[PDB]
DNA sequence: ATCAATATCCACCTGCAGATACTACCAAAAGTGTATTTGGAAACTGCTCCATCAAAAGGCATGTTCAGCTGGATTCCAGCTGAACATGCCTTTTGATGGAGCAGTTTCCAAATACACTTTTGGTAGTATCTGCAGGTGGATATTGAT
DNA sequence: ATCAATATCCACCTGCAGATACTACCAAAAGTGTATTTGGAAACTGCTCCATCAAAAGGCATGTTCAGCTGGAATCCAGCTGAACATGCCTTTTGATGGAGCAGTTTCCAAATACACTTTTGGTAGTATCTGCAGGTGGATATTGAT
């Protein structure tokens, strides 16, 4: 008398989904404080435009949609199906980011 | 003034500009009058492409206006543009739909 | 936490995106990792170009030009 | 008002003017534009760079539409090459023929 | 009792050897021909300082060494120790050289 | 008297063995088989535009000889700066 | 007196104001930037020399070859990434073997 | 003696000759490593004046300054390089403009 | 296979964010015409260096085969580890409102460019001359593989 | 564990390719000084758009349960390494030759700069008209997972 989905078909489902849109897929607030924080490290007492913000996360997570792109292959190439640190980490180093 | 180079030249973009934007930007000591008519179109010819290409992607999703979107699947879709920018980023242009076959049910 | 306000779903909906299936647990401490050091190079260098300007505030144009250094470009930010 | 008029130059008109020629039926978004825009300020400064080395290669002091044109040659890739190599000789040829 | 060093121990013996020393690993004149070929599909008539096919060489030594490098990491990532061409494959893809 | 003759398949001179020298240079213990005629191929795709490149320089400039100075400017823009040779 | 030894630098201040003009970098130069730049070039060499200059040493040579510059340059992690686009011909790579391809148990 | 007079080929291989002197001053080196090194310095040249030129474009100026060209190092050589860059040029232009 | 529960799809709908359209005011952009200057194409030609053949070994390193060791490919399988799931609460968002500071303006001078002798120097040219080290050899220490 | 059969080391030799040091002369580069011009600091200004917090909205942390993916273990065999053997028409290397074409020098004209004076126009700033589609729905039907 439950409804459940066997593992892997929402998964499925939310890949069709996330594919075929562009909306951000982080909270604009927990990003904008986390720039903001590394910033000041750098500099104190700093504004940003709120495009410049925006422009930090069209950027950043355009670069972890391809990472994992990457990733996913380096997972499958290893003959499994879920992503794993070694597999971020061996994606990275052939990128040259690591190296 | 006649007529503007532009239109000597058949040119929807901006002759004079192009000549201009050349020289302030110190590429050379002195620049040529062929090279802003050459290169206004060269630029004009490269929008006309993504344009077209990003109109039938309008087309396809059944829309008559060109959004991100339209670009970066008109752009991604195309062997020459995506090499062209292949280190570029389209804002709110997202990803080709694309699942590994090995992910796939069964 | 604030690192952390880059949230478990979060990751899950970007990995989605890059069409990743299934996801093992220690992905997201990694992702985190990942994404600060993607800031603070491209901070590091948007606020070099704020401290030239003798700006206190940081504009598009500082984060566009320091995406474009590090070979990142991005299209629509440059009005 | 001709105080807070900083102008702000874009190929945005032009770009427009082009949409009609090959879509007359259709239109284009703020961002878009906007992409557009990066995009043609973008090749140029690739093609007026390149050109510039060309230019110094050679210990040339001008930029002439032969730099642009092995510039085009050198960036773009085979087919989008070959035609905008058309393209320019096209409208050198038309403008050279122009009174 | 004749004498048999195991398989794996001369190609240890080897790779101490190779990073040990600098000279170009593929022969000088094989090497020429190729280059001479390749040019002259794009044009006739060409000919090349001694320099500019030196150049080619340490070019084309140095990017190959490093895509087996990545290559190897890539074996080993499948838990094997043989480089296969979907190593050198998937090398070729996160770097960007494929996709 | 004039020479010239016909350049074909001279990418097998890139020997097997020259092949496993570059590997062990890249730190590779063990190879399969297939990987001569992939490296092969991948060392022709460098060169067809590491020399394309090259030559669109030497004809720019004139030139019938192509100089270290226009595969250095070749490797250059494709990001593999060579140091070794001028400029 | 030149500007070299008015700014206490071996490199040459004279010729690097001048290419700094030919380069078209931008359309004035002020008097101060071929100074600080003949600087800064004559710091990252010295630094390079440095590191060379113990390869050799390292290796029991007393001329620096290009073998030289290349173990200085990779085995320093800041020059290696300043010149991480870049090959130095004849400079060979690190003497580097994974782990897992060793003989062991 | 004197062939048609071939064009002054310039390079800084012996300023870098002197800088070696300074730091291993029984070191020597050959014609490959100075190439290398003479490369190394165009090389950092260009790409420094480059970072500035753009700089300068950015902010509306045409005047390339120390200052351009200091926010150039920040942007290109990586942590400590950088530091003690900017402190070697720094100390450059105070003991240059200290002079009549 | 039977089949209920849900997801997904499709036409249709409205309302409004954001597109377009038309006018007006304006700095600066763009061309037009006309004396002035100069980069680079043209013809000639000296001198570098590229192609090419020769003939040896300085004979090395390659291609071919063949044995048999072992890494890779496969199949199986136990448990560990991610996915699915459900919703209150607690964090994000979407609104409102001063005020910080970017961007605009205009004043002015420290430092840039221009131009003229006058001096100094790095490149080069060419013999003249040491020296580090490549490659040789031997003969003493290090490792691998068979028992 | 011994050890035998190699590879590996490294310190002391050589002959010369290549590095450093003569002095030569000089075009160009660099300095010094002088008049003429100017970019940009710096000081003030306003209105734009940024940090803050109103309450209105809604995504996510939590944990428990369990399918299925992962790594571990076992077996098998073929695809790979090592090495022997025969011999390149193979590659290196040395060196000589003829002359292709690159590079240096001159003359000279066409295309660019410099500039003044005229005419146009792209951007900004409203003001108003209008419309494409994002999001809501109803109803068919396709997918999924439990039988
Ligand atoms: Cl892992
Ligand atoms: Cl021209
Ligand atoms: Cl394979
Ligand atoms: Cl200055
Ligand atoms: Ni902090
Ligand atoms: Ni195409
Ligand atoms: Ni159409
Ligand atoms: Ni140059
Ligand atoms: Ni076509
Ligand atoms: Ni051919
Ligand atoms: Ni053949
Ligand atoms: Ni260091
Ligand atoms: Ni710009
Ligand atoms: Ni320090
Ligand atoms: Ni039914
Ligand atoms: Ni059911
Ligand atoms: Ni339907
Ligand atoms: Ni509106
Ligand atoms: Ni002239
Ligand atoms: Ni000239
Ligand atoms: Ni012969
Ligand atoms: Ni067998
Ligand atoms: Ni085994
Ligand atoms: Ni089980
Ligand atoms: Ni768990
Ligand atoms: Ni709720
Ligand atoms: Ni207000
Ligand atoms: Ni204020
Ligand atoms: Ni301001
Ligand atoms: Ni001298
Ligand atoms: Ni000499
Ligand atoms: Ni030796
Ligand atoms: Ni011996
Ligand atoms: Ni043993
Ligand atoms: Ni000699
Ligand atoms: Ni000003
Ligand atoms: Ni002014
Ligand atoms: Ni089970
Ligand atoms: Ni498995
Ligand atoms: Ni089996
Ligand atoms: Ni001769
Ligand atoms: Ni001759
Ligand atoms: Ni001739
Ligand atoms: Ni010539
Ligand atoms: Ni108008
Ligand atoms: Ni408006
Ligand atoms: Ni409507
Ligand atoms: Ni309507
Ligand atoms: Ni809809
Ligand atoms: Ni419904
Ligand atoms: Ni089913």
């Amino acid at each position: 008398k439950p409804h459940r989905y066997r593992p892997g078909t929402v998964a499925l489902r939310e890949i069709r989904r996330y594919q075929k849109s562009t909306e951000l897929l982080i909270r604009k607030l927990p990003f904008q404080r986390l720039v903001r924080e590394i910033a000041q490290d750098f500099k104190t007492d700093l504004r940003f435009q709120s495009s410049a913000v925006m422009a930090l996360q069209e950027a950043s997570e355009a670069y972890l949609v391809a990472l994992f792109e990457d990733t996913n292959l380096c997972a499958i190439h290893a003959k499994r199906v879920t992503i794993m640190p070694k597999d971020i980490q061996l994606a990275r180093r052939i990128r040259g980011e690591r190296a | 003034k006649a007529k503007t180079r532009s239109s000597r030249a058949g040119l929807q973009f901006p002759v004079g500009r192009v000549h201009r934007l050349l020289r302030k930007g110190n590429y050379a000591e002195r620049v040529g009058a062929g090279a802003p008519v050459y290169l206004a179109a060269v630029l004009e010819y490269l929008t006309a492409e993504i344009l077209e290409l990003a109109g039938n992607a309008a087309r396809d999703n059944k829309k008559t206006r060109i959004i991100p979107r339209h670009l970066q699947l008109a752009v991604r879709n195309d062997e020459e543009l995506n090499k062209l920018l292949g280190r570029v980023t389209i804002a709110q242009g997202g990803v080709l739909p694309n699942i590994q076959s090995v992910l796939l049910p069964k | 936490d604030n690192i952390q306000g880059i949230t478990k779903p979060a990751i899950r909906r970007l990995a989605r995106r890059g069409g990743v299936k299934r996801i093992s647990g220690l992905i997201y401490e990694e992702t985190r990792g990942v994404l600060k050091v993607f800031l603070e190079n491209v901070i590091r260098d948007a606020v070099t170009y704020t401290e030239h300007a003798k700006r206190k505030t940081v504009t598009a144009m500082d984060v566009v030009y320091a995406l474009k250094r590090q070979g990142r470009t991005l299209y629509g930010f440059g009005g | 008002k001709k105080r807070r008029k900083t102008r702000k130059e874009s190929y945005a008109i032009y770009v427009y003017k082009v949409l009609k020629q090959v879509h007359p039926d259709t239109g284009i978004s703020s961002k878009a534009m906007s992409i557009m825009n990066s995009f043609v300020n973008d090749v140029f400064e690739r093609i007026a760079g390149e050109a510039s080395r060309l230019a110094h290669y050679n210990k040339r002091s001008t930029i002439t539409s032969r730099e642009i044109q092995t510039a085009v040659r050198l960036l773009l890739p085979g087919e989008l090459a070959k035609h905008a190599v058309s393209e320019g000789t096209k409208a050198v040829t038309k403008y050279t023929s122009a009174k």
